[PDB]
């Protein structure tokens, strides 16, 4: 006890409030009057809509985790739950924009995400900071599973830097901030190895500290040491499909493993494909059109032994990334060297330091004025 | 003299926080506030003209004037080894001039010469060799080396950027200063 | 150091249980006769170490070997005379002395399972006093060593006797070149060098070479075994003040484990307090080879380095000990002479290279390339020519101190927002 009773309360809570939100937001203009009006607190009720929804999206699936064939809770929340918030009238405040990102938030536990156009369509609402931050979250992972790190890769350091600019100061989050931190930090050193030595994108998101550390991991999984590539999938396999938390560790109930195994055997072969092509592409363009002799000089760090040496490098170079060819007659394989520049990392910077000029006389002259 | 005006004349282009406070100082700020000198008389003065032309480098103007007027008043008789302390000095004033210009005087010095500066200042091409490699290793000093060809091309470029950099001596010494200031705030 | 007060009154008077000599004059690699004749001083009764310093030159000494150790090993001695036809028929003492022996350690051979099976504590304090008599009188028998310092080893004179006869065990095992059994016995010495004793300068150079010793004639992993002889007694390069230091092919299993096993960034620890001062200078004074490996590298200098580091490589291949700790330590001082180089240096035309280090341009074209793989060497490769330049110098340094304004103080006085 002291667990599944308390779970009970709150999802009959969750559903009590979804059926509340879920009447009087499509039609009633008098009750959300009453409710801008009366209550000069805009917070609570914009709190709700998060506070109810992450806690509901814990109790559905430490449910499911029992009932995991026949699932009851899933089925509760996505259908009846958030769909009821979802296909509705828009609440002309942060509510609107929150039950979206309460469906969304469910939309993306199930790896059933490609209505990311029609989410971000129909969010035709002023993009707040508090939501755009749960925006880039959420809608980061579709392009993270869309296979186009390159894209991928500019969505979470908005997210991991926090520049957002969100001052909530009610618990909004809420208890769980340094999760989603830890979060953004592990998708972001997933996308970082992908691609390497093309960014030259993890220097804004995350600091020279965690930047060499994962650089260090980066350029071992490059070289082919799959510690890091085991690390990298351990610390975020549960970051994909956890609600907040599992309920309890047992060892008599065989009903917990079933979904954790369900989390392990679906993000692990996506990325295993994506650590094989970190290794294909790892090796540095270091010369662009080269002849016969270091061709099969480079043939052998590629792939050699013997068979299938030629065939192997056709695979290798065929990834999206190597763009290069075999000019027969001359016997000359002419290659890229895709390379990019830095200095431009102090051009968005020049403009928050002058907000950051704003910003040291934001609170110091609320003082001042708050002082006199 | 040695360990000062050669050790300490490579950070004094803008970039103090190496300055050792006890040295020549104890007298060089003495020796320089007159409004008059010539040809020294003292010891102190004479352990100086010569200093400050090691800054102008000149083997020749600098080796002159540790021999002027002192083996009567006490350089070369006294230290109880007639001749030799000079040859240890010469050597030491020799070799220690050679590795001024490479400090120094390089600004649009890009290719320059190691076999004609073995010729000016008379000292051996590997006691030569050994410091004017010294020079890049020990000193981490910009300038590029192949020396089968004996050689060591410069590309410098840090004379208008050592500038923004002497911004960085207290832009630094404002962001520096940040570091300390929540150290005592808690 | 601290205990160089105490050294200031005994200054190199050891007493351990070998005496005197080492088979005198040889020809040539002249620094090897003294610095293995001086480990044998306090190693102990080395045994073909001998054989490796006779294979060495041809002249006849190998006499006074081991024919003045008798009590262990009595037909091998009274052999070596007559291998080279020398009448000093006065050898006629063991076959009286071990005869005698007979009937005493037939009885303590039959204490010896009235002790084991049965587990008494007393009766085996018995048959522990008769043994540890005979260990210390002859314990090799190393076999019989190795029944007795496996189960409990304590000895009734619980200092002296579990010091020599351990001590000798140690070297009994490596006399018939055993190494397990000569490896548990090493943490037996790694035990008695910490515990330690009286633990005066006599007992501390002593125990400094002793656990140095088996170091010397490398058989297991001393790659790994390094970090264990360096590690120990304020961990000096040497060990010892006692500035007639004499181990001191330290330095080439220090350079064999950190450049050769692991990688040197990460060379702060292996040259700069371990090499340059002192102990390392008196020895750099000493040996002539290994002089070089550290006087031109020093001077940082770049193709007369490699010349006499080359001319070094070629007689480091002559440690003709118990080796085992040798290509490794060669391919690596060409390795680090040249990561050294690949560290700063502006370009190189690797055909003058290749000459220089006695290769071939094809071998300098891999060479390089192994190295921008291994990602120690930061450039790109020229392909043909053979100009795989190097060229890196840092360009607006800023961006550290521009974020960092704002890494700490733009989310630091976020802090104060809250109330």
């Amino acid at each position: 006890q002291w667990l599944w009773d308390i779970i009970d309360e709150f999802i009959y809570q969750f559903q009590s409030f979804s059926q509340y939100r879920c009447k009087t937001a499509k039609k009633s203009e008098e009750e959300i009057d009453f409710l801008r009006s009366n209550p000069k607190i805009w917070n609570v009720h914009s709190v709700l809509n998060v506070l109810h929804s992450l806690v509901d999206k814990s109790n559905i699936n430490r449910q499911l985790e029992v009932y995991t064939s026949g699932g009851d809770p899933e089925s509760v929340a996505g259908e009846y739950g958030r769909h009821s918030l979802y296909k509705m009238l828009g609440y002309f405040s942060l509510v609107g924009l929150l039950r979206l990102h309460s469906l969304l938030g469910d939309y993306y536990q199930a790896i059933k995400v490609l209505e990311n156009i029609e989410l971000n369509k129909k969010s035709m609402y002023s993009r707040v900071p508090e939501c755009q931050v749960t925006t880039y979250y959420y809608v980061g992972f579709a392009y993270l599973m869309m296979r186009r790190y390159q894209d991928a890769i500019r969505v979470f350091a908005n997210i991991l830097l926090y520049i957002q600019r969100t001052k909530s100061m009610f618990q909004r989050t809420t208890y769980k901030y340094e999760m989603i931190n830890k979060q953004n930090e592990q998708m972001h050193a997933l996308l970082a190895i992908a691609l390497t030595m093309y960014p030259m994108r993890i220097d804004e998101s995350i600091h020279l500290q965690l930047r060499e550390k994962y650089g260090d991991k980066m350029l071992r999984m490059q070289k082919g040491d799959p510690q890091v590539y085991e690390e990298l999938f351990s610390y975020s396999c549960p970051k994909f499909l956890s609600p907040v938390v599992p309920n309890y560790d047992s060892v008599h109930p065989n009903y917990h493993k079933e979904p954790f195994l369900q989390q392990l055997k679906v993000f692990s072969d996506e990325v295993q494909q994506q650590a094989q092509l970190s290794t294909i592409r790892s090796f540095l363009k270091l010369y662009t059109t080269m002849p016969v002799a270091k061709l099969a000089g480079f043939l052998d760090l590629t792939e050699q032994e013997f068979r299938i040496q030629l065939l192997v490098f056709k695979h290798k170079m065929k990834n999206l990334v190597w763009t290069s060819g075999i000019s027969a007659l001359d016997g000359e394989f002419q290659s890229a060297s895709e390379v990019d520049f830095y200095i431009d990392k102090d051009m968005i910077h020049i403009a928050d330091t002058k907000v950051a000029r704003r910003y040291g006389d934001f609170f110091i002259r609320q003082i001042h004025k708050f002082e006199e | 003299y040695l360990v000062s005006a050669m050790l300490l004349e490579i950070p004094y282009m803008a970039a103090h926080e190496s300055d050792a406070r006890r040295r020549m100082i104890s007298k060089q700020f003495h020796h320089q506030l007159r409004v008059g000198e010539r040809q020294p008389l003292l010891g102190p003065p004479e352990s100086m003209r010569e200093h400050v032309v090691a800054a102008s480098k000149a083997m020749k103007m600098g080796d002159w004037k540790t021999c002027h007027s002192f083996i009567i008043n006490e350089k070369m008789n006294g230290k109880v080894w007639d001749l030799f302390p000079e040859a240890d000095k010469v050597r030491t004033m020799l070799v220690r001039k050679i590795q001024e210009e490479s400090l120094r005087t390089y600004l649009f010095t890009y290719s320059s010469v190691y076999d004609s500066i073995s010729m000016e200042t008379l000292s051996d091409m590997f006691e030569l060799d050994l410091p004017t490699v010294h020079s890049i290793i020990s000193k981490m000093i910009i300038n590029e080396e192949l020396m089968a060809s004996l050689d060591q091309p410069t590309q410098t470029v840090v004379m208008h950027r050592t500038e923004p950099t002497a911004q960085q001596n207290l832009a630094l010494q404002l962001a520096e200063k940040l570091g300390s200031l929540v150290e005592n705030n808690e | 150091y601290d205990l160089t007060t105490r050294i200031a009154h005994f200054l190199d008077r050891h007493l351990v249980f070998p005496l005197l000599e080492f088979l005198s004059v040889k020809e040539i690699y002249n620094e090897k006769e003294l610095l293995q004749g001086k480990l044998d001083l306090l190693s102990d009764t080395n045994m073909v170490d001998f054989a490796m310093d006779v294979y060495k030159n041809l002249y006849s000494d190998d006499i006074p070997h081991a024919l003045r150790e008798k009590r262990t090993t009595v037909v091998a001695q009274l052999k070596q005379l007559q291998a080279e036809t020398e009448p000093i028929v006065k050898m006629f003492e063991d076959p009286e002395t071990t005869r005698q022996m007979q009937s005493t350690r037939d009885g303590r051979m039959l204490f010896d399972y009235l002790a084991d099976k049965h587990g008494f504590r007393q009766e085996y304090l018995d048959t522990l006093y008769r043994y540890a008599k005979f260990q210390y009188e002859c314990g090799n028998y190393s076999g019989a060593a190795e029944y007795l310092y496996f189960f409990r080893v304590l000895v009734p004179a619980t200092d002296r006797n579990a010091l020599s006869s351990l001590w000798g065990k140690l070297a009994s095992e490596i006399l018939m070149q055993n190494w397990d059994a000569a490896m548990e016995d090493l943490t037996r010495l790694k035990e008695t060098i910490d515990n330690n004793s009286v633990s005066s300068p006599l007992q501390s150079l002593q125990q400094r070479t002793w656990l140095i010793h088996w170091s010397l004639f490398v058989f297991f992993n001393h790659p790994k075994g390094r970090d264990n002889i360096i590690d120990l007694f304020l961990y000096q390069p040497q060990y010892l003040n006692a500035i007639q230091t004499m181990c001191p092919h330290i330095l080439r299993y220090l350079t064999t484990a950190v450049i050769t096993n692991k990688d040197v960034r990460k060379r702060r620890q292996v040259l700069k307090d371990l090499v340059k001062v002192i102990q390392q200078e008196s020895y750099t004074y000493k040996d002539p080879i290994t002089e070089f490996v550290e006087c031109l590298y020093v001077n940082f200098d770049f193709d007369g380095a490699q010349k006499k580091l080359r001319e070094c490589e070629s007689v480091l291949v002559n440690d003709f000990f118990l080796v085992a700790c040798l290509e490794d330590f060669i391919e690596n001082a060409r390795l680090f002479i040249f990561e050294t180089f690949c560290r700063i240096h502006q370009c190189i035309s690797i055909n003058m290279l290749a000459d220089k280090l006695n290769m071939t341009p094809e071998e300098a074209e891999r060479w390089i390339v192994n190295l921008i793989r291994n990602a120690r060497l930061d450039a790109k490769i020229d392909s043909k020519l053979g100009h795989v330049v190097m060229g890196n110098n840092a360009v607006s340094p800023y961006q550290q101190v521009i974020e960092k304004t704002k890494s700490l103080s733009f989310r630091s006085q976020m802090l104060a927002m809250n109330i």
